[PDB]
């Protein structure tokens, strides 16, 4: 699985509901609604299929 | 609504439906019957209603 570092971002809105309709979006430790209001320390994007 | 967005109809959810269209409270007493209706609410060429 591919781990991407993410840094120096204005990380945009909650679900990223631009074109891709996302089946499961369940968040641990953070409520989805507040996801915009925060600033994250060490973000890592773990992508796979 | 469409398929994958049925999860959004619940307290604390967010997304297209639960932010721009129809929002529920936390202090919500009641419940949510959801069932597929492709055989009715979909027609060839797609319903533009």
């Amino acid at each position: 699985w591919n781990r991407k570092r993410i840094s120096n971002c204005v990380a945009d809105y909650s679900v990223l509901y631009n074109s891709a309709s996302f089946s499961t979006f369940k968040c641990y430790g953070v409520s989805p609604t507040k996801l915009n209001d925060l600033c994250f320390t060490n973000v890592y994007a773990d992508s796979f299929v | 609504i469409r398929g994958d967005e049925v999860r959004q109809i619940a307290p604390g959810q967010t997304g297209k439906i639960a932010d721009y269209n129809y929002k529920l409270p936390c202090d919500f007493t009641g419940c949510v019957i959801a069932w597929n209706s492709n055989n009715l609410d979909s027609k060839v060429g797609g319903n533009y209603n």
